[PDB]
């Protein structure tokens, strides 16, 4: 997106890359499934603008007045996604990831 | 609730006893069985047990994270060691902690 007093010009970057890389190790805070609004849109054409990540962590939760607040001196926890092997992809590349679920699951009837 | 495994079969009780000498027996006189002849056993009991470990696998995160509190001791001394006196010569005070030493040590993800 080139920004100029003409307007903004959208224009191929032959050059760019996307960074993907999955949890196998659930070593990061797992943020799926708490039934937030993040999910494709029921209609195909509505195209699916991927959610940030974010995660909660806690400190030490002290009430000092009529207003809790967390000094966090403790348990406060700073994840680089930045450091983890992950795979450098570009225009032309394909990544997929297969997985499968425990046999253990139960059988949710009809 | 208060400690650490139920066990269904547990370490065996292991039930010791001095192998009774009684005393002197009477011709049939008194009718009163001579106390047995005071003695006393000491011995060594080695007792090993074997624990089943697992190497923490760090939270992979960039904050260097705060130490469960080492122990303290009312006295201020360290704890687990011999104090030269406490307003004695006699004998060295073992010191324990002020508070139960608590197992558990580094945060990890739920």
């Amino acid at each position: 997106v080139a920004t100029n007093q003409t307007g903004t010009t959208v224009s191929d970057s032959a050059s760019g890359g996307i960074t993907v890389f999955a949890d196998d190790s659930y070593d990061y805070p797992y943020v799926l499934g708490h039934n937030q609004d993040t999910l494709p849109g029921h209609l195909p054409g509505e195209n699916y603008v991927l959610p940030q990540y974010g995660y909660i962590t806690r400190g030490r939760e002290i009430d000092q007045q009529n207003s809790i607040v967390a000094i966090s001196d403790h348990k406060t926890e700073l994840f680089f996604l930045e450091h983890h092997d992950a795979e450098c992809l570009g225009t032309g590349d394909h990544w997929s990831h297969h997985y499968e679920f425990p046999d253990d699951l139960p059988w949710r009837k009809l | 609730l208060l400690g650490g495994w139920g066990v269904l079969t547990p370490p065996p009780m292991i039930f010791v006893k001095l192998r009774s000498q009684p005393g002197p027996p009477s011709p049939g006189a008194h009718t009163v069985p001579q106390s047995n002849l005071n003695q006393y056993a000491i011995f060594h009991l080695h007792y090993s047990m074997q624990f089943l470990v697992k190497r923490r696998k760090r939270s992979r995160r960039h904050n260097p994270e705060k130490p469960a509190p080492f122990p303290t001791t009312d006295s201020g001394r360290m704890p687990f060691t011999l104090a030269n006196s406490l307003k004695d010569p006699n004998t060295p005070v073992y010191e324990v902690p002020s508070d139960q030493w608590i197992a558990r040590n580094y945060s990890h993800l739920l």
